[PDB]
DNA sequence: AAGTACTTGA
RNA sequence: AGGA
DNA sequence: TCAAGTACTTTTTCCGG
């Protein structure tokens, strides 16, 4: 069925940006600890909290 | 306060040495140290003290 | 970016 | 060096 | 004795080499 609204439709140059979900996603549930503070390590890479 | 903080105690005679947990050696590999800053600064104090001790 | 505390000449 |  | 500069102090949202 036709949309009651007419859509503004045409080409537009769109860029793919550096930031991708799978490079961002992180989860921890126990893991590496600092030596000094005996607290969780820093950053996704290191499996930080 | 006469029990926990007499004025004479702001002047250090005997210095508490903190244990390794405070100044841990970041022991990269086997035969390579990695002693903490505080471990070094204490050695400096210790060294400075022996020069003075022997000197007098 | 704005203070507390301390010291300096009238 | 970047992201909200 | 008190104005004015001095020493000198201190903070500032959140999350890869």
């Amino acid at each position: 069925k036709k949309l009651m609204a007419q859509i503004f439709f045409g080409p537009t140059y769109y860029q793919r940006l550096r930031h991708m979900v799978d490079d961002k996603i992180h989860a921890r549930a126990r893991g590496p600890m600092q030596v000094l503070t005996r607290q969780p390590v820093e950053g996704r890479s290191r499996d930080g909290g | 306060n006469e029990v926990f903080s007499r004025p004479e105690w702001m002047i250090l005679t005997c210095l508490p040495v903190p244990p390794p947990p405070v100044r841990p050696s970041i022991s990269f590999n086997e035969s390579q140290r990695g002693e903490d800053d505080l471990t070094f600064k204490l050695a400096d104090i210790l060294k400075a003290n022996i020069s003075l001790e022997t000197l007098e």
